[PDB]
């Protein structure tokens, strides 16, 4: 999930899709593939 | 009469990194203000002791702590969809308040290379394209703007509350 300028922060599948819920653009950010 | 106190900031990006900052601030006709320098160090005057030291430095840190904001919101969507560098971005807005007693009519449009961009409406503080020209960079900068408490509610305070206690305070 995004919050005001949180995603100036790398990418954490950690914070990002484990602790909240990611959409599919913040994971492929995760996964750069 | 119509009491009314507009802001203006120019932003000549080089690149993602450095911006030199260039505005002022009028209540009616009468220049108030002049914002000026690198994103490393903006020089923030009031031109006539309007407000008291103490008041003035709390406003001048909300103006250094939006301008990194700001710089952050352009790097980001450089980050996600690419600027082309050089840019410039003109922020114009202000708060005007009705002789009649109307609820205060404010504005905060954005322009980018001189052209019509985005602009804020405060009626469910929403921003919207102000271009027709459809782009991955005006979807995702609407998307982002819309998406978060500070850039909607926080910033139709700043023009509604904030801006209208300024100038019924300093013009009278
Ligand atoms: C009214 C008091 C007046 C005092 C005297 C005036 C001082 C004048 C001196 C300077 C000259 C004027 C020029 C600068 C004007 C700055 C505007 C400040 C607005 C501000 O602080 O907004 C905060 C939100 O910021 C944010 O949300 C940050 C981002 C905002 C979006 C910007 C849109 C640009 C889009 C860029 C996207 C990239 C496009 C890519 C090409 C909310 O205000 P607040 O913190 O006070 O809280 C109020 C709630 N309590
Ligand atoms: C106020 O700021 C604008 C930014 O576009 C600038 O063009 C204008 O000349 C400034 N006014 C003064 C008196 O410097
Ligand atoms: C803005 O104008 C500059 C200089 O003409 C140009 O190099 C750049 O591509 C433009 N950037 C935009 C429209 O975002
Ligand atoms: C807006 O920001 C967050 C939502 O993520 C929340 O903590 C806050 O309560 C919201 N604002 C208001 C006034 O409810
Ligand atoms: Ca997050
Ligand atoms: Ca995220
Ligand atoms: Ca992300
Ligand atoms: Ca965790
Ligand atoms: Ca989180
Ligand atoms: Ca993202
Ligand atoms: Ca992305």
């Amino acid at each position: 999930a995004n919050s005001f300028l949180e995603e100036l922060r790398h990418s954490s599948l950690e914070r990002e899709c484990i602790e909240e819920i990611c959409d599919f653009e913040e994971a492929k950010e995760i996964f750069q593939n | 009469g119509l009491q009314r106190l507009h802001m203006l900031q120019i932003s000549y990006f080089r690149d993602p990194y450095h911006v030199w900052y260039q505005g002022n601030a009028s209540l009616g006709g009468h220049l108030t203000h002049v914002l000026e320098g690198p994103d490393t160090n903006t020089t923030i005057i009031q031109l006539q002791p309007l407000q008291e030291p103490e008041s003035w430095a709390r406003t001048q840190s909300g103006l250094q702590s939006y301008l990194l904001q700001f710089h952050g919101l352009v790097r980001l969507v450089h980050q996600e969809r690419t600027l082309a560098f050089p840019l410039t971005i003109r922020c114009f807005l202000g708060c005007e308040l009705p002789p009649e007693g109307s609820r205060a009519h404010v504005f905060f449009e954005v322009a980018v290379n001189g052209s019509s961009f985005v602009s804020f409406r405060p009626e469910r503080a929403l921003w919207q394209a102000d271009t027709q020209v459809t782009s991955g960079v005006v979807t995702f900068t609407l998307q982002q703007l819309n998406a978060y408490n500070r850039t909607r509610y926080e910033l139709r305070e700043f023009l509604e509350d904030t801006c209208v206690q300024y100038v019924q305070k300093h013009i009278s």
